[PDB]
RNA sequence: GCUUGUGACGGCCCGUGAAAAUCCACAGGAAGGAAUAGUUUUCAUGCCAGGUCGUACUGAUAACCGCAGCAGGUCUCCAAG
RNA sequence: GAUGGGGAAGCUCCGUUUCAAAGGCCUGAUUUUAUGCAGGCCACCAUCGAAAGGGAAUCCGGUUAAGAUUCCGGAACCUGG
């Protein structure tokens, strides 16, 4: 079966966020005028958040727990597609192809996929998801 | 429960560094 | 043309040290200053680099050989043994 | 004998020579069967394994390096991975392959 | 040893505190190919360096020279 | 008489190891819980020419057991080894070119090569380009293993003796004649300065045994007592026989 | 041919006492003493010398700023782009397959 | 073209052709952290200070060693038709 | 080439990391006020040795009976505050 598709996690193999954990959200597969290639939206996140552990509480519990997200349009070979999973319906008519050539509009986004990536981080959806890959 | 998670460490040879046991038998004098 | 119907490459030598021992020289440098073929990358770019060190032009992979040769019959024939008394305790 | 299955598959079926178009096809997923040479570093081998059982595809592993297996699809160079994307004369799908 | 191209940019530097001394040097060059032109450069004196301007235009050369601060000493040739 | 050049070099003056080009001493790892027990992994970081020395060095790095931080060994390159390969070293480790095990671990008619006379005392015999030992046959009683070294003499040492498997690289080292003089001028430029070398029988008798003469001759028979004295030793030195050799050649 | 002498003591042409033959506005030729060439910072995995990154004499590094001195990436003036990208892999398909190890490796034990 | 510097290459070895002070970067996330303001002096500008000893001339058929203003001896840079 | 050690009737010899209890540093917590504890590492352990090796940073134009990359005129750059 074809495995790139919306609700698919991967890892970036290149380029400022390299070594970082994103979801495939709109795979435009056979090219474009801009972007002449097979690529595609990704909606990852920048700065993982802290081991909070037992001895931590209330105040910096939260300050431990703060993910920086960000969104980004990437070629398929600076991808590893993964066989774990994560969904996209809290973000799906948000990010588009209309959202990016625009620089105030980017940040609307950021601020809902933030709201979507912490939701999901406090009560434990998706370790392998908010955990730093290590190299 | 919450947030935390339990990944164990691995003392047994060429695998994680071993912890600050008790050295009192072996201290040159 | 072809220059030298014998001595080939021991003519840098001239008429000194004698037949023999240039004889002996030239099918020594024949061997070394010759390329071999790669384990790893499967290319004829492995040369030498100092008596007993082998490297590869791409690949960067080295390896420890001969003197004045990549592998020898000595380290031949031990590659074997040590394969050989493995398969009593693996196999 | 894996000589005679894809000496058949050259002349009459399509195929593809090389890493960067083996993973170009079994992205998008036209590959049958992937073959891999020995002499491949284990890296490269191990995300082609990666990539062959996300996309569902057999893995046979050619007995030599890309030296051989270049004369064993007739090619006169060094091939390190054939993915064979429409499998024609011959039937490499249900054999040994 | 620093120039500035641009002309807004210069009348700052005429007031920043440390900046007393300044200088106007006339120059007579040629272009194109027949009759010379006047040309004109101001220069004040940082702590640190010299900042020069370079103005091909007379027209515009007669309106800086008006537009300097009065206690700032400024020394002709 | 004078002193003889022989007796000159004990003071070491000028008769000194050249040692600025060197890589450093070429040891195994220091005997510890980790090689006793199961095993530990390293990789080769280069492989490397070492001055006055026939055969090449690897820069073998471990990890610390005890610390965090990384340790760099200089073992005797054998003939097979490659830059980024995996050596497994101590008591568990399997039979392989570049491993190092216990010589009670290994079966006989293994080939290995830098292994301790003593345990723990890291490296002894069989250093030199293109050497080994053969272990042949082992003793289960005191544990000893009895061993065939370089020169055909066969030994037995203990059994928890360390000793990595191969042959030593650089093999056929002897074979190229240097043809000329300034090649053993510059093989022993970084070594020690014994070269080039004057006869006794050339001397004047204030400088040798051999001295003076009408013609150049010995004189007396050239063989010396085991107990002879500092300036009699010079010549053959306790020599059970002479001459070249008849028959079969090496030990049994 | 107007000849020119050195400007320093040191009389001997070494490595650290290079001339450079210069043309002066009195009109002379006149020498001038030429500092060292900077090398290329080298990757510590490989060995390539790595982009976008200043080649000074190292205490000149000292007053340079930020971004002189590095990329926008992990392991920035350190590593190239092709050692991290195959470090990533390496490091993620091991670790794929240590959870892939661990299901089977646990189901041998079980049954048994 | 001459002198010199530099760049990518190629030959040669049983010769593979110093070290240390010093300066940077990365990995790591300790600690400190914000909205009526902190963090930046690795961005720009601005203020202050930088001791001690040597520094003249010869460098050779007259300033050095050779009993001397001795046909000897004494390391090195620049180089016109 | 000192030290700790060990030789030597002694003038002294050996040895330089050695079978030795071998020495320094960062924040705070403070508001008796100067550092009382919080705890972290480091075992690196004398020192001498290059006016051609390594090494922070300067140029032009003027000037004297005899000095200058050092003075004067202009324009710079480092290092520590
Ligand atoms: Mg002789
Ligand atoms: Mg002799
Ligand atoms: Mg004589
Ligand atoms: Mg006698
Ligand atoms: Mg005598
Ligand atoms: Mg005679
Ligand atoms: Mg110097
Ligand atoms: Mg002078
Ligand atoms: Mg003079
Ligand atoms: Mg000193
Ligand atoms: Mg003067």
């Amino acid at each position: 079966a074809k495995f790139l598709k919306a609700g698919k996690v991967a890892v970036v193999v290149r380029g400022r966020y390299a070594g970082k954990k994103v979801v495939i959200v709109k795979p435009h597969d056979e090219g474009s005028k801009s972007h002449p290639f097979g690529h595609a939206l990704v909606a990852g996140i920048e700065r993982y958040p802290l081991k909070v552990t037992k001895k931590h509480g209330a105040k910096k519990v939260a300050k431990r727990t703060k993910i920086k997200p960000f969104i980004k349009v990437v070629n398929y070979n600076h991808l590893l597609p993964t066989r774990y999973t994560l969904d996209v319906e809290a973000f799906k008519s948000v990010v588009s192809t209309e959202t990016f050539e625009q620089p105030s509009q980017r940040e609307e986004a950021k601020k809902v996929v933030k709201k979507a990536f912490e939701e999901r981080h406090q009560a434990g959806k998706n370790q392998w998801f908010f955990s730093k890959l290590r190299f | 429960n919450p947030l935390t998670h339990s990944t164990p460490k691995n003392f047994g040879i060429g695998q994680a560094v071993q912890p600050k046991r008790n050295l009192s038998r072996y201290v040159k004098w | 043309a072809k220059r030298t119907k014998k001595v080939g490459i021991t003519g840098k030598y001239g008429v000194r040290y004698g037949s023999s021992l240039r004889r002996q020289v030239k099918k020594l440098e024949i061997q070394q200053h010759a390329r071999y073929d790669c384990s790893f990358c499967g290319k004829k770019t492995v040369k030498r680099g100092a008596a007993g060190i082998w490297t590869c032009s791409c690949c960067k992979k080295t390896v420890a050989g001969g003197a004045y040769t990549v592998s020898t019959a000595a380290a031949a024939t031990v590659r074997s043994t040590i394969r050989r008394l493995r398969e009593m305790v693996e196999a | 004998s894996i000589n005679q299955k894809l000496a058949l598959v050259i002349k009459s079926g399509k195929y593809t020579l090389g890493y960067k178009s083996t993973v170009k096809s079994l992205r998008q997923g036209k590959s049958k069967l992937i073959i891999i040479a020995a002499n491949t570093p284990v890296l490269r081998k191990s995300e082609l394994e990666y990539y062959a059982m996300l996309s569902k595809t057999k893995v046979y592993y050619f007995q030599g390096g890309n030296n051989e297996l270049g004369t064993a699809v007739g090619k006169l160079f060094r091939v390190g991975v054939v993915s064979i994307l429409e499998a024609g004369d011959s039937d490499i799908l249900t054999t040994l392959a | 040893a620093r120039e500035i191209t641009d002309i807004k940019q210069f009348l700052e530097l005429t007031r920043r505190a440390d900046v007393k001394t300044a200088t106007v040097k006339i120059n007579k060059k040629l272009n194109k190919a027949g009759k010379p032109f006047r040309q004109t450069k101001f220069k004040v004196r940082g702590s640190s360096s010299l900042y020069t301007l370079v103005i091909n235009d007379a027209g515009k050369a007669k309106k800086l020279i008006q537009s300097l601060p009065p206690t700032l000493k400024v020394n002709r040739l | 008489g004078r002193v003889i050049r022989n007796q000159r070099k004990g003071a070491g003056s000028i008769f000194t190891s050249h040692t600025r080009l060197r890589q450093g001493a070429a040891k195994l790892r220091t005997l510890d819980y980790a090689e006793r027990h199961g095993y530990i992994r390293g990789i080769v970081k280069q492989i490397v020419h070492d001055s006055g020395r026939g055969a090449p060095l690897a820069k073998v790095v471990f990890r610390d057991p005890y610390k965090y931080r990384l340790r760099e060994e200089i073992f005797i390159a054998n003939e097979g080894v490659h830059t980024g390969q995996f050596i497994y070293a101590g008591k568990k480790a399997s039979l392989n070119v570049g491993n190092v095990l216990p010589l009670g671990s290994v079966p006989e008619g293994t080939i290995v090569s830098n292994v301790e006379e003593k345990p723990g005392d890291r490296g002894a015999l069989a250093r030199a380009s293109g050497n080994y030992v053969i272990i042949i046959g082992h003793n289960p009683d005191e544990n000893k293993t009895r061993v065939r070294l370089p020169s055909g003499a066969k030994k037995v040492i203990s059994s928890d003796a360390r000793g990595v498997i191969g042959v030593i690289a650089g093999g056929g080292r002897v074979d190229k004649p240097l043809l000329k003089a300034g090649r053993a001028f510059h093989k022993y430029r970084l070594k020690r300065n014994s070269w080039p070398k004057t006869r006794g029988v050339a001397m004047n008798p204030v400088d040798h045994p051999h001295g003076g003469g009408n013609h150049q001759h010995i004189g007396k028979a050239s063989t010396i007592s085991r107990g002879a004295v500092s300036g009699q030793k010079a010549g053959l030195i306790a020599a059970r026989r002479t001459g070249l050799l008849r028959g079969s050649q090496k030990t049994q | 041919a107007q000849r020119v002498t050195f400007r320093r003591r040191n009389p001997y042409n070494t490595r650290s006492n290079k001339i450079k033959v210069v043309k002066t506005p009195g009109g002379i030729l006149r020498a001038q003493h030429v500092k060292k060439l900077a090398t290329r910072p080298k990757c510590g995995d490989c060995g390539s010398a790595l982009q976008g990154i200043s080649t000074l004499r190292p205490r000149q590094y000292a007053t340079v700023s930020k971004t002189h001195k590095t990329v926008s990436r992990a392991y920035g003036g350190s590593r190239c782009a092709n050692c991290v990208k195959e470090r990533i892999i390496r490091a993620f398909l091991i670790e794929e397959q240590k959870i892939v190890k661990k299901v089977v490796k646990e189901q041998t034990e079980a049954a048994k």
